[PDB]
RNA sequence: CGAUGUCGGCUCAUCACAUCCUGGGGCUGAAGUAGGUCCCAAGGGUAUGGCUGUUCGCCAUUUAAAGUGGUACGCGAGCUGGGUUUAGAACGUCGUGAGACAGUUCGGUCCCUAUCUGCCGUGGGCGCUGGAGAACUGAGGGGGGCUGCUCCUAGUACGAGAGGACCGGAGUGGACGCAUCACUGGUGUUCGGGUUGUCAUGCCAAUGGCACUGCCCGGUAGCUAAAUGCGGAAGAGAUAAGUGCUGAAAGCAUCUAAGCACGAAACUUGCCCCGAGAUGAGUUCUCCCUGACCCUUUAAGGGUCCUGAAGGAACGUUGAAGACGACGACGUUGAUAGGCCGGGUGUGUAAGCGCAGCGAUGCGUUGAGCUAACCGGUACUAAUGAACCGUGAGGCUUAACCU
RNA sequence: AAUUCCUUGUCGGGUAAGUUCCGACCUGCACGAAUGGCGUAAUGAUGGCCAGGCUGUCUCCACCCGAGACUCAGUGAAAU
RNA sequence: ACACAGGUGGUCAGGUAGAGAAUACCAAGGCGCUUGAGAGAACUCGGGUGAAGGAACUAGGCAAAAUGGUGCCGUAACUUC
RNA sequence: AGGACCGAACCGACUAAUGUCGAAAAAUUAGCGGAUGACUUGUGGCUGGGGGUGAAAGGCCAAUCAAACCGGGAGAUAGCU
């Protein structure tokens, strides 16, 4: 119904290089 | 050839001349009454049914007093049957004591093992844990893996895993016996067997000979 | 799997364990009757009926003994003067617990332990 | 019990003193030695006349153990500390010329006669 | 971790199955006062075999 | 159990002496070697007794040429022959283990003169 | 590419056989021990460390052997993050430079409460047909299957000597698995004791609270290993490679075409465990129920009254049974639990009083006092009389014996 | 060598065993003198290596004390 | 964003032991932190102890264990003294 | 005397574990560094976005920074989904 005022930031925790 | 069904009473040591200490288990092997006789004829096999003990009169149900008014023999606690080797004969209300095994050396002891509940991997069946520092979390006692990946792409039947562990019958084998004593039916074996004090034991001749 | 081990833990640790049933011995000595959960009752049994078989025998040992036990002189008066002579005969078995429904703030199964007494 | 990386003392007088134990011999994956089990060490501090230097790899078997040994009745021997005899490596033969300190009869296999009849005791 | 479709409501019936109640249905009667209560319980007024226990 | 205390008084010996620990015992045990039989003199100080009944056991600390010997006997085995006391040690404690630690003159104690 | 985490290590494995060991054989330039090569065989077993992130490899020392491969180069919703592979910084080199370099160093966030399948455990429901309580047969399934050394044979056979068997028997080990607590021990914050600081019970003495159980010393029962017993089989059946007997086709020869023999840890059984939901639902023993009215769309039908047995469940006391269910014992015609009495065990000479000492303290009473889970007893307390579920002789067809 | 591909350069020390570390040689792919060269006592939550003590890190885990997990009563989410 | 294990400047600050505003136990004073009751499985978290061995673990002694105060004696290489 | 030493308050955040739909949009527990100084802190001011400030990391500038936020040009453009 709101849209979340915060998005979290995430990381990359596998570089799948 | 047949057993008898004693009782584990706790656990002793015999002093021999030599000096060595014998540790011996205990079994109380009170008189058993034979309470049916199984032929072919009718049952397709020979057995023996025998009982040992005693029970409350108000506690032994209508079924159970009337198949032991069958036969004569005063009510016990429970009725276990052993197959026979075709060389030995039994008749009903028969009572067979613990001198049988006056002539015997190796026995077979069967009883239900202590149970220790729920119990993980490490303690079922000897898992190795892995290490308790350099990173580990939250990962000191868990089994690991359990398959492989897609190819298999399940657990095979038969995994070790958690799980109930004690509180089956087993069976210990080619114990020695150690002494019989027919007037006070005891029968002292060299060795331990599976159950706590108390618990109903299975005792017959050892079979691998 | 504690394999013939006795005693409740009631989840609590040693020190708080030993003081609540240090405290609630102490009630029921002073009033006689209490209202507490059913695991609670049947573990006092153990603490407040050695105390009652203590003070059977009167005696400065007993006295100090008892003393450290309940740590009230109150309760140690009402012992060795009432209850060691009241159950003089008795051999063992001084109390008696009575289930009593269930508690409404929690469904504790409640239960009235009361000494065999108050029959006047 | 005696397992790889363990102090032995030296009950002879080969010039040798402490010990590191390397291997247990007599079975794969075998975990620690008993009263009378051959084992491999290298010695890390002998006597500099000694015929024995240092940093140099030889058999041994185990005459003494902390953990002790179980006899027959129950009973057990218990010591204050682990010691062993050095060999040859080829043959067993403790090189050494006398044994100082208690010797259990655990050694009587019909073949370490040289080390009981030099222990001072047993 | 997570349901990769939604269980239908038989799944949920079927599962909810076995969490339906049982009632006592062993109300035993005070032998003095014939007052029902549970069995080994004292009654609501304190009665308990028919001797009163609690006297208030 | 009273089938097993049964079992075990009749293998009792009568003949234990009563010592304490702290005192000075010397135990003849039993020595076999293929054939012959001979007697072994074991001196020492009971440092910790054991009481089972035919399970009773005490254990004797001696020192040794260079290091200490630690023996536990079991007191009802046929290998004991005879248990005798020489001092009384004044000790006031149940189990001396803190003696293995303790050396030289640290290692003796006091004398009991009851 | 609207995301399949990509090297090693750990834990846990499973399959193939192109077999590393153990087992059975052919040939040998196979005297014997020890080998070489090939065939059959996958039952079990198939290292520990130093260096490096390493797999690998080199090295050290063991073993009967330290097998080769598949499984997303098995396995990160199981663990780690050392290498590689973000952002900092430096060196060498390339570039005027920003910067770049399978060039090298120092440092550098690894999320998920499991719906479904699967797997390890454990229950409820119904079925198996009158119901109930027991004991079993066993279809079927699973577990286990490893082996060294020493001695005898024998110092025999063999061999010029040096060296040194086959087959068979006994003893004693390693690794692995099951069980157990009698012994040796660990633990034992529920037992006893010592002791430091402080607060409190009027104060001394004596005790309690708190300081990681305040710090320690022992230690009961349980659980437990390092402790102590036991196990791997023997035997039988059919075989693999192989060796054969007799034997023609093909007058001979030939293990094969007919026929008859042996022949391996492989296969089936033997050993242990699960097991009749084995819907193909099995067998045996025992126990309980054998009263009346009506109705119709007269059916293996429905309704009412009276009886509800065997047994079960529920509740309570509980357990060496247990996550909860379940399972076992007991409920007064009673030892199920608690307490109590006695004993044992453990700790170790209580408090009080008396004596000696200026005192700390010591001695006597005193191996005292206190003792958890242990052992043998004892109805002292709590396990209530009852209610609840479960019925009233159990279908049709056919066959065989009484009638 | 914070610089070295070939490379775990060669020899020695240390370990039973040392691609790491320390010392020496120079065949310096591609060190070098204020984008400073070589030493340097003291200092460093700085990198590497070795030794004594110490230990459950480990061989190999066992028991115990608490908080969750489990059951009952009340309240009652989330990603998908 | 919450009746949120966080953040927020200054003043007063007692007794016993202690060098001390550290630390332990307390006074004045204030609180038991707004879900409880049971059971006493695996496993996770925070802790205690441990036979024999003592880094064999691991990328690495990571983490744990250990040392720990006062007074006296004594104290190396090197050095900018 | 000392950008001196040990160590609380105070300031900071080297290691480990827990926590990752947490108590918390970087915290807690046990250790750890500085702790008379180039220290720390209260209150009030000044520096404004191609600008500030920076013991210099492309760091910080209201939980947002290799060019902050708000409104407008604006329905920018999108051979792409």
């Amino acid at each position: 119904n709101n849209r979340p005022v915060y998005i979290p930031r995430p990381r990359p925790p596998h570089p799948r290089l | 050839m047949i057993g008898l069904v004693g009782k584990k009473v706790g656990m002793t040591r015999i002093f021999t001349e030599d000096g060595v200490s014998i540790p011996v288990t205990v079994i109380e092997v009170e008189a058993n009454r034979v309470t049916q006789v199984k032929d072919l004829a009718n049952d397709g096999y020979r057995a023996i049914q025998v009982t040992t003990g005693a029970k409350k009169a108000n506690r032994v149900t209508k079924p159970e007093a009337g198949h032991f008014a069958k036969a004569g023999v005063e009510a016990g606690r429970g009725l276990w049957e052993f197959r026979l080797a075709e060389g030995e004969e039994f008749t009903v209300g028969q009572s067979i004591s613990v001198e049988l095994f006056a002539d015997v050396k190796k026995v077979d002891v069967t009883g239900t093992s202590k149970g220790k509940g729920f119990a993980g991997t490490v303690k079922r069946w000897n898992f190795r844990t892995q290490d308790a520092t350099h990173g580990n979390s939250l990962s000191h006692r868990v089994p690991g893996s359990i398959g492989q990946n897609q190819t298999p792409g399940k657990v095979f039947k038969g995994k070790k895993m958690a799980g109930q562990m004690g509180n089956e019958r087993v069976t210990v084998q080619s114990l020695d016996v150690v002494r019989v004593d027919a007037e006070r039916n005891l029968l002292l074996v060299k060795g331990a067997v599976p159950g706590a004090t108390g618990s109903d034991l299975i005792v017959k001749p050892a079979v691998k000979a | 799997m504690r394999h013939r081990k006795s005693g409740r833990q009631l989840n609590r640790n040693s020190s708080h364990r030993q003081a609540m049933f240090r405290n609630m011995a102490g009630s029921l000595v002073r009033h006689e009757i209490i209202k507490t959960t059913l695991p609670k009752a049947k573990e006092l049994r153990r603490v407040v009926e050695p105390l009652i078989t203590l003070a059977k025998t009167d005696s400065v040992a007993n006295r100090r003994l008892a003393f450290a036990r309940t740590r009230d002189n109150e309760i140690v008066a009402k012992l060795f003067n009432e209850l060691g002579p009241r159950f003089a005969s008795r051999a063992g078995g001084y109390t008696r617990i009575l289930k009593c429904g269930f508690r409404a703030g929690d469904n504790a199964p409640m239960a009235y332990i009361e000494l065999v007494d108050r029959s006047e | 019990m005696i397992q790889e990386q363990t102090m032995l003392n030296v009950a002879d007088n080969s010039g040798a003193r402490r010990v590191m134990c390397i291997k247990v011999l007599g079975g794969s994956h075998r975990r620690y030695a008993g009263v009378g089990d051959i084992i491999k060490i290298t010695i890390k501090e002998a006597i500099p006349r000694g015929k024995v230097k240092k940093g140099d790899v030889l058999k041994a078997v185990v005459v003494r153990t902390k953990k002790g040994v179980r006899r027959p009745d129950g009973s057990v021997i218990r010591f204050d500390g682990n010691a062993c005899v050095l060999l040859n490596n080829n043959s067993e033969q403790p090189i050494g010329t006398r044994i100082f300190g208690p010797v259990t009869r655990e050694l009587r296999s019909e073949k370490f006669m040289k080390i009981i009849s030099l222990a001072p005791e047993v | 971790a997570v349901q990769q479709n939604k269980p239908t409501r038989s799944k949920r019936g079927m599962r909810r199955s076995h969490d339906a109640l049982t009632a006592v249905t062993s109300l035993s009667v005070d032998k003095t006062s014939g007052e029902k209560h549970l069995r080994h319980h004292i009654t609501a007024d304190g009665y308990y075999r028919g001797r009163k226990v609690i006297a208030k | 159990s009273n089938i097993i205390k049964q079992l075990e008084q009749e293998q009792m010996k009568q003949d234990v002496p009563s010592f304490r620990p702290g005192d000075t015992v010397e135990v003849k045990v039993w020595v076999v070697e293929g054939s012959k039989k001979r007697l072994q003199a074991f001196e020492g100080v009971v440092i910790a007794i054991r009481n089972r009944g035919l399970h009773s056991a005490f254990t004797v600390r001696k020192i040794s040429n260079g290091e200490g010997v630690e023996r536990v006997f079991q007191t009802h085995s046929p290998v004991v022959d005879s248990i005798s006391v020489k001092r009384r040690g004044a000790v006031r404690k149940a189990k001396l283990y803190y003696l293995r630690e303790r050396t030289g003159k640290a290692a003796r104690i006091k004398e009991r003169l009851n």
